[PDB]
């Protein structure tokens, strides 16, 4: 995952 | 004088620092706006959005040197130059060899901004970048190796135009970027880029947030999605709210180093339906369900990696397969089924199979409205996509109904005068 603040999981 | 009207920074017990409302805010009310301290457009959207202001416009004029950066006009081209200059010459120099991660690209810009504007900017009225939380003390070996790899990439790709601090300052900076950074998504939640919004970064997380962050070009905007009373803490969501409590918390613990204790995480009310199992004669034994949950969550990561090495047909096969295996235990409304249906929809959209995507979307939409909050961009974007698909396939009635369902949420989240809304209303009148 390792994402920044997000609404949709990429 | 007050830095941000009707709000104040405070110490939120158990959550470090936070943002508090001083006055009442109602649904759709704008709490505040925050210009980007630093931001970078994703490579894939180049030529579609202006590098400076993010306006999505046709016939954008490109940069003469790198021919990679596109702009509205010369003013936007010139205004962006202090930042673009960090990549312009290098993309020419390093050809296809130039693959800095987005985060590294963002951090170079932050470093640049610190150098140009050391004083507090208008984007730092309550919280400054230098103040960002880092959790350096909680970082493990792997995360640290990853940060060093990012630092190495930054040196490799940015050394001639940017002066660097000692290694520890870079470790801290990357660590702050990791827990205070944002992604900018368009009206369909498509990834546009990454940015730093310091005042927005002050708000703590909840899985049932009372505000939504949206973007107007590169301007961050914060609007209420529930009633906010004076003295109440203001909460946004850092993550995708579709998943069950454990998943959300595994991600929050993993990326932000805290376990959420909001009502949804405490009561877990949405979990039963998110993990809906189908009603059979047997029924499924608990062990098998726990096993299907592990399988589903395993396939999520397998799928996420495979986007990089597999063809669309194959990814589709993964989705059909996974759904088939999981459907032995799981009901269609279950979020793990939905993740795969959603991904499958995305593949369909990629292979231009509009009918297939529409057939998945119609199946995805209802359970989404249940799992997500009342005003959720994840739901709105879905209604929007469904609507545009209907409109494109010449089914105007359903198109209007879906666009109206999207608009009703978007008026709250983006504000009535947002250009996206005018665009969607302008799409209906055709
Ligand atoms: N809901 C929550 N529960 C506990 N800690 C939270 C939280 N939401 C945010 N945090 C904390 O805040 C960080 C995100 S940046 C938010 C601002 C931060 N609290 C500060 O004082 O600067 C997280 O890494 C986490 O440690
Ligand atoms: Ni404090
Ligand atoms: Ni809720
Ligand atoms: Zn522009
Ligand atoms: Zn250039
Ligand atoms: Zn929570």
């Amino acid at each position: 995952g390792r994402m920044l603040k997000h609404k949709r999981q990429r | 004088a007050e830095g941000l009207g009707g709000l104040e920074r405070f110490c939120s017990p158990g959550k470090g620092r936070g943002l508090r409302a001083l006055q009442p805010f109602q649904v759709g009310d704008l709490l505040f706006s925050c210009p980007a301290y630093a931001y970078v457009l994703t490579v894939n959207e180049r030529g579609n959005h202006c590098e400076y202001c993010f306006t999505r416009k046709e016939g954008l004029s490109k940069c003469g040197r790198c021919k990679q950066a596109f702009y509205c006009n010369v003013e936007c081209q010139k205004e962006d130059w202090p930042m673009h200059k960090l990549e312009c010459s290098p993309m020419v120099v390093f050809g296809e060899n130039w693959n800095p991660s987005e985060t590294v690209r963002l951090t170079a810009r932050i470093l640049a901004k610190q150098k140009i504007h050391p004083e507090r900017t208008p984007s730092e009225k309550l919280l400054a970048v230098k103040e960002f939380e880092s959790h350096l003390d909680k970082l493990d070996n792997e995360k640290k190796d990853l940060i060093q790899s990012d630092i190495a990439a930054l040196h490799h790709f940015y050394s001639k135009h940017l002066e660097f601090p000692d290694n520890d300052s870079l470790v801290v900076l990357f660590a702050q970027v990791n827990c205070n950074g944002f992604t900018i998504e368009d009206e369909e939640l498509s990834h546009l880029g990454s940015a730093i919004f310091p005042d927005v970064a002050l708000m703590n997380h909840s899985c049932c947030p009372n505000v939504i962050v949206t973007y107007k070009g590169t301007l961050a905007e914060v609007r209420a999605v529930q009633e906010i009373k004076p003295g109440e803490e203001v909460f946004t969501s850092y993550i995708d709210l579709l998943y069950p409590t454990e998943d959300r918390n595994d991600r929050l613990r993993d990326s932000y180093f805290f376990t959420c204790e909001c009502q949804e995480c405490t009561t877990k009310d949405k979990d039963k339906a998110k993990v809906e199992i189908r009603k059979l004669s047997d029924p499924p034994k608990a062990e098998a369900i726990r096993d299907m949950v592990r399988y589903a969550r395993n396939v999520i990561e397998e799928f996420r990696r495979a986007k990089h090495y597999k063809s669309p047909s194959e990814l589709l096969e993964i989705c059909e397969l996974s759904q088939e295996k999981m459907s032995s235990v799981f009901e269609d409304s279950n979020v793990y089924m939905l993740h795969m249906m959603y991904q499958a929809m995305g593949v369909c959209l990629y292979m231009q199979d509009w009918e297939g995507a529409l057939q998945y979307g119609q199946k995805i939409i209802k359970p989404y409205s249940k799992h997500y909050p009342l005003y959720s961009l994840n739901v709105a974007s879905m209604w929007l996509k469904l609507g545009r698909l209907y409109m494109g396939l010449e089914h105007k009635a359903a198109g209007e109904k879906a666009l109206k369902k999207a608009i009703a949420i978007m008026e709250v989240a983006h504000g009535k005068d947002h250009p996206y809304i005018s665009e969607i209303k302008q799409e209906i009148e055709s």
